[PDB]
DNA sequence: GGGGTTTTGGGG
DNA sequence: GGGTTTTGGGG
DNA sequence: GGGGTTTTGGGG
C-alpha cells in the first residue's frame, strides 16, 4: 500500500465493518480533491474516488463558518474533512455505483472546510474504488467469510446423495434442482447471514443541498 | 461512383474528399469526449505505407461522430476498413485522415479472415466474402470494380502480417518495465486464463515475452472476444501503482484489446514462445489470503473448446431450456464452499456392485463419494449452494484428486493429500473448472484433476 | 452542394 | 488526434 | 426543416 482511501476502505471490510478496530493512525484529518460536485459529489485522494455522505449538521455547519460559498459548485476544488466515520451498509449494487456485491463502505463525513488557495497536485486519472481489482477481490473474501461461516453453520448431517441414485441411473431421470441447498437462515433470495451491525447514520440527499442553495 | 487511392498517393493538397480501402492496424475504442462528440483513432495500412524502413510504418484515421454507434469497434487488427469522403492533412509530420461520420463520411468493415470477430464467437458462416461485417449509416453498397480491390488487399494483408511483426517493438512496452512509464503505455501478451471476476466483468491474466505477469479487468461486453490462450494487444493502459498484492494493469474507456488475424507471425511466435505461468500463483498456496485467484483442476484436453455453462443455468434452467436439456455433459467454472462429508476420512467408502450401496471404511469394493457444495459469478448474490458430486464408482472422476482411493482410516500418506487438497478447495479464491455429466437430476465430475 | 426528407422553396 | 463520458460494469 | 458547411440562396 499508497492510496489513503484504498486503505481505509481496506481495513474495514478486513474488521468486520468495525470502524474501532481499524488503524487509529489512520483516523486524522482527510485533505481530497473534488472530482465532481452534482450531480454525483465525488472526491478522490489521488488515486481513487469515493462518494462522501454528508450529516445534517455537516453541511449546517459548513453553511455557517462559510457563507455563500455553495457546496455544489466545489467541483475541482479541495476540501479537507476534519470530522468523519466509516460505516457499511447494504444496497442494491446495481443502483449504487459506489459500491459491490451488494455492500458499500461509506465516508460519513461530519466537518470539512474549503481550501479554495489555488489548490493543486498533479495526479493521475481518479477511478472508482468500488471497481478495482484488489478491492472488489477483498470485498469477496469478505463475503466468502461470511458464506463459509453460515454455511458450516446452517449445513450438517452430511446428507449424501445416495449412491444408488446415481451409479444405476440407466431408468432414473431427476430434476436438477434436487441438488440446490439452502446456504443459511434467509428471508428472500439473497445471503444476508453477515454478523457486522450495519451502520445507520442519516445523512443528506445531494439534491437537498442543491435546492437548499438554488431552490 | 468512387475512385479509390492508395495511402501514399492520397493528395495533401486538395483537400477535397478522398476515399480508400486500408488494413487496420491498431484502433482506440470508439470514446466520448463531451456532450455531443465521439471519437474512434486507428493507424492503417495498405501496400505503399506500411513500413518505416524496419518498424512499421503507417498513416492515422481520426474518425468523428455524434453517436457511438456510428464508429468502428475494433476487435481484431488485420482486417479491412473502407472509407468514403476523408480529408487529408499532415498532423506532425504523420499522413492524417479525417472523416466526420455525423456529417458526410461512411465507413465499413470488412474480414480479412474467413469470419470476422463476432461471427467466430457466435460461430456463424459469413454472408459473403464481399460483404461487410459491420458498417455506418443505414446502407452499404459495394460495386462490381470494388471486388478485386478487396479480394487483392486481403491477400496482401496476409502476406504483410505473415512476414512481418506489424505490430513492431517501437509499439508497446515490455511488461517488466511498466512501472518505469511516465504515463500510459501499449502491451503485446497472451491470454493465461480469463477469470469471471463477476456478473459484467473478466480478469485477464497476461504475461508477454518479457516473462512478468500481471493482471487486468476486462468488461465481458466491451471485450467479449478475449480467450485463454490467444494473444492480444493492449492500446493504452497504465500501471497501478496502488495494487499490493498483485501486479494490476489499468484500463480506460478509450483503451482497446485487439487479436490478430489468423496469418499473424507475431501472434504465432508469442502464444508458442511464452508458456504459462505458475508461480504467481506457487506462492499464495503459502498467504492466508490470496488476492490471487487460484484456478486448481484442469479439464481433459479432448474438452478444452467445450464451452462452460454457468450455475445458474446448470441449476435452475436445465430443466427447462431446450439447448441444456439435449445435453448430458457440460462444462463449468466454480468454488467450492464446503466439502461433504466433513470427515475426509469418509471420503473413501467401500462399494458393494451387486447392491448399489457404500459403507463406512471400516468395509467395501474402494471408491470416492465426496459431495462438494459450489458457487459462482452467476449465483454470487444468492441464498444457495449447490451439489458437485465425484462419485468414482463408475470411473467418472477417478483420478480427481491425484490419490487412487483407498482407506483412509488406514492410509496416512493418502489422508494427508486428501486433507491438504480440501483445505486448498475451500479457501477464498480457489476455483474448479470441471467437466460435469447429467445423470439422474445430478452432476457428477469427470475428466478432471 | 447535397442528404434525407417533405421542407417540395428556403434559415442560420 | 496518444484520448477522460456517465450510459456512472461498451461508450 | 434542419446539419454541416460554406453553398451564405437555392436542387432534386
Amino acid at each position: 500500500q499508497q492510496s489513503a482511501f484504498k486503505q481505509l476502505y481496506t481495513e474495514l471490510f478486513n474488521n468486520e465493518g468495525d470502524f474501532s478496530k481499524v488503524s487509529s493512525n489512520l483516523k486524522k484529518p482527510l485533505k481530497c480533491y473534488v472530482k465532481e460536485s452534482y450531480p454525483h459529489f465525488l472526491v478522490t485522494d489521488g488515486y481513487f474516488f469515493v462518494a462522501p455522505y454528508f450529516t445534517k449538521e455537516a453541511v449546517n455547519e459548513f453553511h455557517a463558518k462559510f457563507p455563500n460559498v455553495n457546496i455544489v459548485d466545489l467541483t475541482d476544488k479541495v476540501i479537507v474533512i476534519n470530522n468523519w466515520s466509516l460505516e457499511l451498509r447494504r444496497v442494491n449494487s446495481a443502483e449504487v455505483f459506489t459500491s459491490y456485491a451488494n455492500l458499500e463502505a461509506r465516508l460519513i463525513v461530519h466537518s470539512f472546510k474549503p481550501n479554495l488557495q489555488e489548490r493543486l497536485n498533479p495526479t493521475r486519472y481518479p477511478v472508482n474504488l468500488f471497481r478495482d481489482d484488489e478491492f472488489k477481490t477483498t470485498i469477496q473474501h469478505f463475503r466468502h467469510t461470511a458464506l463459509q461461516a453460515a454455511i458450516n453453520k446452517t449445513v450438517k448431517g452430511d446428507n449424501l446423495v445416495d449412491i444408488s441414485k446415481v451409479a444405476d441411473a440407466a431408468g432414473k431421470k431427476g430434476k436438477v434442482d434436487a441438488g440446490i441447498v439452502k446456504a443459511s437462515a434467509s428471508k428472500g433470495d439473497e445471503f444476508s447471514d453477515f454478523s457486522f451491525k450495519e451502520g445507520n447514520t442519516a445523512t443528506l440527499k445531494i439534491a437537498d443541498i442543491f435546492v437548499q442553495e438554488k431552490g | 461512383k468512387y475512385e479509390y487511392v492508395e495511402l501514399a498517393k492520397a493528395s495533401l493538397t486538395s483537400a477535397q474528399p478522398q476515399h480508400f480501402y486500408a488494413v487496420v492496424i491498431d484502433a482506440t475504442f470508439p470514446y466520448k469526449t463531451n456532450q455531443e462528440r465521439y471519437i474512434c483513432s486507428l493507424k492503417i495500412v495498405d501496400p505503399t505505407l506500411y513500413l518505416k524502413q524496419d518498424a512499421s510504418d503507417y498513416a492515422t484515421l481520426v474518425l468523428y461522430a455524434k453517436r457511438f454507434e456510428d464508429l468502428p469497434i475494433i476487435h481484431r487488427a488485420g482486417d479491412i476498413i473502407r472509407v468514403h469522403r476523408a480529408t487529408l492533412r499532415l498532423y506532425n509530420g504523420q499522413r492524417q485522415f479525417n472523416a466526420n461520420v455525423f456529417y458526410s463520411s461512411s465507413w465499413a468493415l470488412f474480414s480479412t479472415d474467413k469470419r470476422s470477430v463476432t461471427q467466430e464467437i457466435n460461430n456463424q458462416d459469413a454472408v459473403s466474402d464481399t460483404t461487410p461485417f459491420s458498417f455506418s449509416s443505414k446502407h452499404a453498397t459495394i460495386e462490381k470494380n470494388e471486388i478485386s480491390i478487396l479480394q487483392n488487399l486481403r491477400k496482401w494483408a496476409n502476406q504483410y502480417f505473415s512476414s512481418y511483426s506489424v505490430i513492431s517493438s517501437d509499439m508497446y512496452t515490455a511488461l517488466n518495465k511498466a512501472q518505469a512509464q511516465k504515463g500510459d503505455f501499449d502491451v503485446v501478451a497472451k491470454i493465461l486464463q480469463v477469470h469471471e471476476l463477476d456478473e459484467y466483468t473478466n480478469e485477464l491474466k497476461l504475461k508477454d515475452a518479457s516473462g512478468q505477469v500481471f493482471y487486468t479487468l476486462s468488461l465481458k461486453l466491451k471485450f467479449p472476444h478475449v480467450r485463454t490462450g490467444e494473444v492480444v494487444r493492449i492500446r493504452s493502459a497504465t500501471y497501478d501503482e496502488t495494487s499490493t498484492q498483485k501486479k494490476v494493469l489499468i484500463l480506460s474507456h478509450y483503451s482497446n484489446i485487439i487479436t490478430f488475424i489468423q496469418s499473424s507471425k507475431l501472434a504465432k511466435e508469442l502464444r508458442a514462445k511464452i508458456q504459462d505461468d505458475h508461480s504467481v500463483e506457487v506462492a499464495s498456496l503459502k498467504k492466508n489470503v490470496s488476492l490471487n485467484a487460484v484456478v486448481l483442476t484442469e479439464v481433459d484436453k479432448k474438452h478444452a473448446a467445450l464451452p462452460s455453462t454457468s450455475l445458474q443455468d446448470l441449476f435452475h434452467h436445465a430443466d427447462s431450456d431446450k439447448e441444456l436439456q439435449a445435453q448430458d455433459t457440460f462444462r463449468t467454472q466454480f468454488y467450492v464452499t464446503k466439502i461433504e462429508p466433513s470427515d475426509v476420512k469418509e471420503w473413501v467408502k467401500g462399494y458393494d456392485r451387486k447392491t448399489k450401496k457404500s459403507s463406512s471404511l471400516k468395509k467395501g469394493d474402494n471408491i470416492f463419494q465426496v459431495q462438494f457444495l459450489v458457487k459462482d459469478a452467476s449465483t454470487q448474490l444468492n441464498n444457495n449452494t449447490y451439489r458437485v458430486l465425484l462419485y468414482t464408482q463408475d470411473g467418472l472422476g477417478a483420478n480427481f484428486f491425484n490419490v487412487k482411493a483407498d482407506n483412509l482410516h488406514k492410509n496416512a500418506d493418502a489422508r494427508k493429500k486428501l486433507e491438504d487438497s480440501a483445505e486448498l478447495l475451500t479457501k477464498f479464491n480457489s476455483y474448479v473448472d470441471a467437466v460435469v455429466e447429467r445423470r439422474n437430476g445430478f452432476y457428477l465430475i469427470k475428466d478432471t484433476k
